[PDB]
């Protein structure tokens, strides 16, 4: 991911990458809240968990 | 959308750069080459503030001039270092660089590689330096009439060549008295106090050296004597007045009395410094700051004479000329440091402007050179002759080799490697020849510039040097015959010659060995 | 796009993949012409017009504005080259954009990106084991002729190429100078404490080597001498002016009496200050910071030499060599300022030379130990900084080799013999892998190719015959010493480059190979850029 | 340095420096020469307090408002054959005294041979030229702290591997809540 102002981060962590971004959308802007919540207790699955929620909101 | 790699840089690369960099080179040399020999002519500039510089010199021209290309910014940069090195030769390494990197093009386009050149260059550098040591002929100090000579031949060429008799001993008695040794086995020949002052007026034949230092400045109060038979004059560095300290210091008075107590030690102060100096008996006050006006009151009692604002470097030329030593504190006055070699003391005016001589001196060790002239373009280029005579005469004293002018030395160099070169086999020869056949620009140079058959005049001279003993011929530069140098009396330093074969080389190996050149990265 | 609006651009899949390499091919292809004894310079210019004649990777690398995040990797990667070792910053780029290239071929077949990696690390550690086994111990040959061939041949693609056998002894003579004593465990060469001096003027074959130190300063006062024979040096770390009283104390005058008595004992503090060092028998002072002029009088008739603003890390190695000790305060462990004579330096010559209109001071044979100091000579000032930096690489040279006391032949002796090593190794896998293995091999055989390109020869039947030499090294026992060869580009012939002198520190190539790998590996995980839009 | 004793210092070494705004009013000629003799006899008799309890390395907190460590005390701590280590921060001195078990001390009169910190190796280490750094092991009391250093080539690499390593750390702190 390149920032606008010349920053480069190579990253893997799901917490990550939805961190870096810049989404507008309301109801994606809850899913960076999202993967920060299992990153606090678990500390790891941050990418199971918006995989999850991502496919239960689309059965929908 | 709009994605870059390198950010708008221009690259070239290819033999595109190397014919770009020679023909660079040649145009540089291609502006110099009619200012060589007794018969060269003038130019004129005009600098970005508005004056204009005449002259005939070859680092005043080239170091006017603003080139963009980078090839070209490499050959006004040795012009200088040939300038601060040697102070004569700078237009003979120009020329000459040019041709020892035009003969390297014709072996770039027969497939050969860029680094067979450099071996070649490098190894008749070393052959070079052999022979001329061997053609060297000592020179005598002692002699006085052989060092009029060595000076008569250098400024033979610029506009000083009519007054020839007068700036031959002038630029000898100068440095003849500079040299001068001070502690251990150091000898030194500065000419930083060699000081010259122009003065428009006059004429050229009232310029003179003066065994002591000028100075332009006057005497503070018009009741003290402007004439003085046998001063001792003593410098100082300090200010005899009354200043305020840096201990942040402040009053607080509270009675009747106190305030014109104050005001009475700012008096007793300036007559304690005075009476300090008096005690020493001197006749003239130098100091490099300013004076009260009581100062002065206390200073015409004893009848002393005083010089207010005297620059730095013209207070440490008179130490050197009259014997004294730059003394700050008033109270470490001794008798060692009072100068008492000096003779005379005069002010004088030239042309509505008072000037304050110091002649007449016992053995003084540092001089001034006063110019008398025309305008202050005229002057302006006799300053830049004298300084062309006295840094020649400098190289004697400290190389006492000489060799001979004109061209002769340049083709006993070309001799001595064609016959050395058809010892050798390989590749290597044919740019082992070129260095050495690149070296008759300099008397070819000589016979264009006076008027005369450039091709019957070379061939006589390159079949006259096949003799045994013949390597003093030359060309005359002022007829365009061939005569012998023995006889006319043209010759030159070691160690100009020295550096102009070295410098050139190295400006064409240097450039030599570029294949691409990346224009703008903004720091 | 359509969904997912992150206000900037995304490229997935071989776009992104295709481009990362074209980043840094780019980037490898401005330095493939100044590799080897065939190579030339180039020439850098900025926009105000600060021309730089260079060929070394760092330099060249550094000036460069570059903001491909793919290639920005590499121009870090030579700095790091620069620091760790100091040699082969434009070797190591060379072999790291060649592994790149040679993994997209099989990333854009069915070969999956993690196949790749985990092969290349396989390649990397038995690379170096092998290594380990090609090695030559100085020892053994000649201490004084394993050292002159060492240094020479990082002095070749330089412009002091033909002047090696001068400039060698030079380099060789100023590392055994500064050769520092440690607790007898293994002794300590440092390097960055040679001062280099450049000044234009006479030949390149007339740089001297000071016995002792050189400074770039004058003496303060035209008064002062300008050469003592037996100097005692005493070196300062605080200024020698007038004193004065500090922010929180003021003074308050209510008597005019004692006014003269005051303003009289702020100019006899620091009177009596000097009367302290000059009564040991001091004659050189050396202060970094300022004198001022009222005391540059006490030096005058005293007869002794004071330098102002003189730089500390200069200081710390004049102070080291002479004995003498650098002091901040003439306090002890009393409440008086007091300066015994047992803390001076002592040499035997400082003469203020003068060296093309500047001058100069030299310091020499200092007695407590040894030190060095080169004054170069070149044509301009574009020439003297192109010997700077081509010497720096030759003094780093010779520190790896006595530290640690192994070469490997140079000249292309060990690619060469790796590609074949590496090829019969990856015979014995029989998995995917089997494919990564081969690719290090062959990816490692640039560095020949572009040693016969700069040289204007066939490239094909000289790198045809390298591998076919080496191939005896390794069957047929009675055939080991053919391992030995490597290129000649002079002529276009394999010469044994043991014995004609070409040799090279094992760390320069242990240290290229682990680099040059770890660079491939995080340039070839990545799968998508997102690009933010600037506020 | 080796058998060091450490010691946490939270006070400055200059010249006196009150809460109040205060000066110092010089009157005449005689009192010139004692503001600089008395100075000079303050800062040595606080530096002759450290080495009666036989400290080696010293640590001091950063300050701001007043300078922490003047050129004097320099100068006499080098000639005790003391290492001085200025500019610590306020947020990791907990850090500090959980892992070689310092007292900090805030006076003078209370650095006493017991508020110090026993230790066995206390050497700086000198890296191929990316910089140099401090190391500090053996202690006598170790409490239950640990560090890691992260090395790598790249600073984006460095970033990833440290990642990496917090990932691991997550998990070993998942399987003591719940042993499952
Ligand atoms: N009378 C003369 N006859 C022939 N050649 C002369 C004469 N005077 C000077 N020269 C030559 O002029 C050359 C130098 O010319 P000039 O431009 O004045 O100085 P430089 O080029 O060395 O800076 C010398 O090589 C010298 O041989
Ligand atoms: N005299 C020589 N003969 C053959 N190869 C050489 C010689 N000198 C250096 N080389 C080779 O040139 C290669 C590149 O070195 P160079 O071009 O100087 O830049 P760097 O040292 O930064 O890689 C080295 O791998 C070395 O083996
Ligand atoms: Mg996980
Ligand atoms: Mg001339
Ligand atoms: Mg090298």
């Amino acid at each position: 991911i390149q920032d606008g102002k010349g920053d480069v981060t190579i990253t893997n962590d799901g917490a990550t990458i939805l961190k870096q971004m810049q989404v507008l959308h309301p109801a994606a802007r809850m899913l960076v809240e999202l993967s920060k919540a299992q990153d606090i207790e678990a500390g790891d699955g941050t990418t199971s968990v918006v995989i999850i929620a991502g496919s239960l909101l689309d059965s929908c | 959308p709009v994605l870059v790699l390198s950010q708008n840089t221009k690259r070239e690369s290819g033999r595109k750069v190397q014919s770009g960099n020679i023909n660079a080179a040649k145009t540089i040399a291609d502006i110099i080459r009619t200012c060589l020999g007794p018969k060269s002519m003038m130019k004129m500039l005009l600098d970005p503030m508005g004056g204009i510089v005449m002259t005939n010199d070859g680092n005043a021209i080239l170091r006017e001039i603003q080139v963009q290309h980078p090839a070209a910014k490499s050959m006004i940069e040795i012009s200088r270092t040939q300038d601060e090195e040697v102070g004569d030769g700078t237009t003979s390494v120009i020329i000459l660089a040019g041709e020892m990197l035009s003969v390297a093009e014709h072996f770039l386009e027969q497939q050969m590689h860029p680094t067979v050149v450099i071996s070649a260059y490098r190894k008749a550098l070393d052959d070079m330096i052999s022979t001329l040591k061997k053609i060297s002929i000592p020179v005598d100090i002692s002699d006085s009439d052989m060092m009029l000579n060595i000076i008569n031949s250098s400024i033979t060429t610029k506009a000083i060549s009519r007054w020839s008799s007068l700036a031959c001993n002038i630029a000898l008695d100068a440095v003849k008295m500079v040299q001068f040794e001070e502690n251990g086995r150091k000898e030194i020949d500065i000419k930083k106090y060699a000081r010259v002052e122009k003065i428009p007026g006059g004429i050229i034949e009232d310029s003179c050296v003066l065994r002591g230092v000028m100075i332009n400045k006057d005497v503070t109060h018009p009741r003290m004597r402007r004439y003085i038979k046998n001063p001792r004059i003593v410098l100082l560095d300090s200010s005899l007045e009354y200043k305020k300290g840096e201990s942040q210091t402040d009053i607080e008075i509270t009675r009747e009395e106190d305030f014109t107590r104050i005001l009475q030690m700012e008096e007793e102060y300036i007559q304690q410094l005075c009476e300090d100096i008096i005690q020493l008996k001197p006749d003239v006050v130098i100091t490099e700051k300013g004076i009260s006006d009581l100062a002065q009151h206390y200073l015409m009692r004893a009848n002393i004479t005083a010089i207010r604002r005297v620059r730095k470097t013209d207070n440490n030329r008179i130490a050197r000329a009259c014997g004294a030593r730059i003394v700050s504190r008033p109270e470490e006055l001794r008798e060692d440091d009072v100068g008492t070699g000096a003779g005379l003391l005069e002010i004088k005016k030239i042309g509505d402007e008072y000037f304050t001589f110091i002649t007449d001196c016992k053995d003084p060790k540092a001089c001034t050179i006063l110019l008398r002239g025309a305008s202050k373009e005229i002057l302006s280029e006799v300053e830049r002759n004298l300084q062309d005579a006295m840094q020649v005469c400098r190289n004697v004293l400290l190389d006492p080799q000489l060799v001979p002018g004109g061209g002769a030395s340049e083709m006993a160099v070309a001799h001595a490697l064609t016959e050395k070169s058809k010892a050798m086999t390989g590749v290597e020869q044919w740019p082992y020849r070129a260095v050495a056949q690149a070296l008759e620009v300099i008397p070819r140079t000589l016979i264009q510039n006076c008027g005369a058959s450039t091709i019957r005049l070379l061939t006589s001279l390159r079949a006259k040097h096949t003799q045994e003993n013949c390597e003093t011929w030359g060309v005359n530069g002022e007829t365009g015959t061939l005569v012998d140098m023995k006889e006319l009396g043209i010759w030159e330093p070691l160690a100009v010659k020295l550096q102009t074969y070295k410098t050139a080389v190295e400006t064409a190996v240097l450039l030599l060995r570029i294949d691409d050149i990346v224009s703008g990265h903004k720091k | 796009e359509g969904p997912l609006s992150v206000f900037g651009d995304r490229s997935t899949g071989e776009t992104i993949r295709s481009q990362n390499v074209m980043a840094a091919a780019s980037i490898a292809n401005i330095v493939k012409s100044s590799l080897g004894p065939v190579g030339l310079d180039k020439m850098l210019v900025d926009d105000i017009g600060d021309v730089t004649i260079t060929n070394d990777g760092a330099t060249i690398l550094k000036l460069l504005e570059v903001e491909h995040p793919a290639a920005k990797v590499l121009c870090e990667l030579a700095d790091l080259q620069d620091k760790e070792v100091g040699d082969g910053t434009t070797s190591v780029v060379i072999i790291a954009a060649e592994l790149l290239k040679n993994a997209d071929e099989l990333v854009k077949q069915k070969i999956h990106p993690t196949s790749v990696i985990s092969g290349y690390r396989l390649a990397c550690k038995e690379a170096v084991r092998y290594i380990n086994e090609n090695l030559i111990v100085n020892t053994d040959e000649l201490g004084r002729d394993c050292l002159i061939n060492a240094a020479k041949t990082s002095m070749s693609s330089k412009i002091i190429g033909i002047n090696g056998d001068f400039f060698a002894n030079m380099v060789v003579d100023a590392v055994l100078a500064i050769k520092y004593t440690d607790i007898r465990g293994q002794p300590r060469y440092p390097v960055n404490s040679v001062n280099i001096l450049k000044a234009h003027g006479r030949s390149q074959m007339e740089s001297m080597l000071i016995s002792g130190y050189a400074l770039n300063c004058v003496v303060g006062s035209q008064g002062m001498p300008k050469r003592i024979v037996n100097a005692k040096i005493a070196c300062l770390d605080f200024s020698l002016q007038k004193t004065k009283m500090k922010l929180g104390v003021q003074v308050v005058i209510t008597d005019p009496e004692k006014l003269d008595q005051i303003r009289q004992r702020e100019s006899d503090i620091t009177k009596e200050r000097i009367q302290k060092i000059l009564a040991t028998g001091a004659n050189v002072i050396l202060t970094t910071g300022g004198i001022d002029d009222m005391c540059l009088k006490y030096f005058v008739e005293a007869g002794a030499m004071a330098v102002r603003r003189v730089l500390k890390r200069d200081l710390k190695r004049i102070a080291k060599a002479s004995g003498a000790t650098i002091l901040s305060t003439l306090a002890n462990l009393e409440g008086e300022e007091t300066f015994e004579a047992a803390m001076l330096g002592q040499a035997e010559e400082v003469v203020q030379e003068r060296i093309c209109d500047d001058e100069l001071i030299l310091i020499k044979n200092t007695k407590a130990r040894t030190s060095a100091s080169i004054i170069l000579r070149g044509a301009n000032d574009f020439m003297c900084d192109e010997m700077e930096r081509s010497l720096h690489d030759a003094l780093c040279v010779v520190k790896r080799v006595l530290e640690s006391k192994s070469v490997v032949p140079g000249g292309g002796a060990v690619e060469a013999a790796l590609s074949i090593y590496l090829e019969n190794y990856a015979t014995s896998m029989g998995s995917r892998e089997q494919l990564a293995i081969a690719e290090f091999a062959r990816s490692l055989l640039v560095i020949p190719n572009t040693l016969a390109v700069n040289a204007a020869q066939d490239s094909t039947d000289l790198v045809a015959k390298l591998r076919a030499f080496h191939n005896e090294a390794q069957v047929n026992p009675e055939r080991k010493n053919l391992k030995w060869i490597g290129l000649d580009l002079s002529n276009g012939k394999p010469r044994d480059n043991k014995q004609a002198g070409v040799f090279e520190p094992t760390i320069v190539k242990v240290k290229s190979l682990k680099f040059a790998t770890e660079a491939a590996i995080t340039i070839l995980r990545i799968d998508d850029l997102i690009k933010l839009h600037p506020e | 340095v080796e058998k060091a004793k450490i010691g946490l210092i939270q006070f400055c070494l200059s010249a006196p420096k009150t809460d109040m705004d205060n000066q110092i009013v010089v009157s005449d000629y005689a009192q010139m020469d004692r503001v600089l003799r008395e100075e000079r006899a303050y800062i040595l008799n606080l530096v002759k307090q450290i080495k009666k309890t036989g400290c080696n390395v010293l640590l001091i907190q950063k300050s701001i408002l007043r300078d922490a460590l003047s050129d004097l005390a320099l100068h006499f701590l080098n000639k005790m054959k003391i290492m001085v280590i200025k500019d610590i921060e306020r947020e990791d001195i907990e850090f500090i005294c959980k892992t070689i078990g310092t007292k900090p001390v805030a006076h003078i009169d209370q650095f006493t041979a017991d508020m110090l910190g026993s230790a066995e190796l206390a050497e700086e280490v000198n890296l191929n030229g990316s910089g140099k750094l401090l190391k500090i092991t053996g202690c006598a009391s170790p409490g239950k702290t640990v560090t890691i250093v992260v090395r790598g080539s790249n600073k984006l690499v460095i970033e990833e591997a440290e990642r990496s390593i917090h990932d691991a750390l997550c998990v070993i702190r998942c399987l003591v809540k719940k042993r499952a």
